């Protein structure tokens, strides 16, 4: 701007992040127990112990 | 009072257990040192017998 004459801006934007799309993860194992919380399955395993 | 000695020194070490699985330190700490008690008198026996915590022989003692 020193040197030259700017317009105001025809487009604004800034700094972003990209990244790679998620996808669907592998299955890990002991993907069975996800439906549940792990507070849930130690409250169930220490319930089994009171009981 | 010997068939009823384990089920209590067991349950307290049950308790011991879960409050070490929840990762409650404090109340862990205050029960460690009755753990480890039980632990002591249970697998000392001071009587000479060695055969059982009490003895009808060993008892009527005063002391």
């Amino acid at each position: 701007e020193e040197v030259i004459d700017f317009s105001k801006p025809f487009m604004s934007l800034g700094i972003s992040i990209m990244i790679k799309k998620p996808q669907k993860s592998k299955p890990g194992v002991f993907s069975f127990l996800d439906p549940l919380a792990y507070e849930i399955w130690m409250c169930i395993v220490f319930a089994y112990i009171g009981v | 009072l010997r068939k009823l000695v384990v089920p209590e020194y067991s349950i307290h070490g049950l308790f011991c257990l879960m409050f070490l699985c929840a990762a409650e330190w404090v109340t862990l700490g205050l029960n460690i040192p009755l753990l480890f008690y039980h632990l002591w008198r249970y697998f000392h026996r001071p009587a000479d017998g060695s055969e059982v915590m009490y003895d009808a022989v060993s008892i009527m003692n005063a002391d």
